[PDB]
């Protein structure tokens, strides 16, 4: 399961 | 031995052509097993490997939802980077991220990682400690600070040590038949004349798995590493890989050279001349 | 980062006229990501082509695979035509059975 990405 | 769970994420803006294109390609070792491409009519997470069939409908639904959220976040990121860098809204830009974790043969975490790149260059990365981030430029520093105040490092680390490690184990369990096999390399050599009494000797290694392999040419029992030409091990579209390495020699001196092939599927290194 | 792609064309098994095989077109080391890949048979676009193994290396250059099932003939020719910002006109690489 890929990670949950959040804005940079 | 050791195994890995990696994800290749790319987000590309295409001004005047609509929404950015988003992608997610996952790999377990050198095997692609999942994929997401926002450019499909109806974007959805799809299995790339047979064994991923052992996952129920809920898996694909959650991964698809997560993927779509990811796509939105990057759409925002591309917008932000334009400001961070004071760039035009008319140009195309690329964000790249590689995230993964590796476990020993016992299934315990060896290392985890996550690195970003903007337009081909390093942006920000989690240090091996999994506690702090390292920024390539001042732009990524703004990001570093943001994530620090939000506790992002801590969150990502939970993923790497838990989620990432636990899902990798499961995947290896389900596709044991495929991910733990060993396809032995079949090798051969081709001959090609050249101008000035010299011939080219190309050594081929085919249908092997995993991808890691070593090809070397020899003369007098010594390796000619620096004088060889070779391609990067490559996929052959069936889950196996191939590779070739060559060397230029004196016509009439071919039998003097031998090709050596070492692979996880070769109890003893192969040796062959022309 | 404006890296020109390297196009490699190869088959899975050593070619034997008449028996099924797979023709691969591996486009590697390129940037930006936008690219156009087409596999041809006797100068014609091959229909159901499969794109797989999309990834990137440590320097962030892209890698993508194009492959399709095929049964070689002593006379049919195959090629891979690629379009990328780093090149003015499309570049086409031909399959060399004797490499
Ligand atoms: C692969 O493993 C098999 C055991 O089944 C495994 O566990 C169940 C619960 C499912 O997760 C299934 O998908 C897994 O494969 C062995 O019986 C089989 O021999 C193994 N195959 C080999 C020889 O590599
Ligand atoms: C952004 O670039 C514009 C010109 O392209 C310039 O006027 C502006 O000062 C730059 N941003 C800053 C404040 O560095």
């Amino acid at each position: 399961s890929a990670p949950d990405f959040r804005p940079l | 031995g050791p195994h890995s769970l990696r994800y290749f994420v790319t987000a590309v803006s295409r001004p005047g052509l609509g929404e950015p294109r988003y992608m997610e390609v996952g790999y377990v070792d050198d095997t692609e097993f999942v994929r997401f491409d926002s450019d499909a009519e109806n974007p959805r997470y799809e299995p790339r490997a047979r064994w991923m069939e052992q996952e129920g409908p809920e898996y694909w639904e959650r991964e698809t939802q997560k993927a779509k959220g990811n796509e939105q976040s990057f759409r925002v990121d591309l917008r932000t980077l334009l400001g961070y860098y004071n760039q035009s809204k008319g140009g195309s830009h690329t964000i790249q991220v590689i995230s993964g974790c590796e476990v020993g043969s016992d299934g315990r975490l060896l290392r985890g990682y996550q690195q970003y790149a903007y337009d081909g260059c390093d942006y920000i990365a989690l240090n091996e400690d999994l506690k702090t981030w390292t920024a390539a430029d001042m732009a990524a520093l703004i990001t570093k600070h943001k994530w620090e105040q939000a506790g992002e490092a801590e969150r990502l680390r939970a993923y790497l040590e838990g989620t990432c490690v636990e899902w990798l184990r499961r995947y290896l369990k389900n596709g044991n038949a495929t991910l733990l096999r060993t396809d032995s390399p079949k090798a051969h050599v081709t001959h090609h004349s050249r101008p000035e009494d010299k011939v080219t000797l190309r050594c081929w290694a085919l249908g092997f798995y995993p991808a890691d392999i070593t090809l070397t040419w020899q003369l007098n029992g010594e390796e000619l590493i620096q004088d060889m030409e070779l391609v990067e091990t490559r996929p052959a579209g069936d889950g196996t890989f191939q590779k070739w390495a060559s060397v230029v020699v004196p016509l009439g001196k071919e039998q003097y050279y031998t090709c050596h092939v070492y692979h996880q599927g070769l109890p003893e290194p192969l040796t062959l001349r022309w | 980062i404006q890296k020109t792609p390297q196009i490699q064309v190869y088959s899975r098994h050593p070619p034997e006229n008449g028996k099924p095989n797979i023709l691969n077109c591996y486009v590697t080391q390129f940037h930006p990501p936008h690219i156009e890949i087409q596999m041809l048979k006797n100068g014609k676009k091959i229909p159901k082509v499969e794109m797989s193994d999309m990834s990137f290396s440590k320097d962030w250059s892209f890698y993508i695979l194009a492959h399709t099932e095929f049964t070689p003939t002593e006379t049919d020719t195959y090629a891979c035509r690629v379009k990328h910002d780093s090149m003015a006109e499309p570049k086409t690489v031909y399959w060399d059975r004797d490499m």
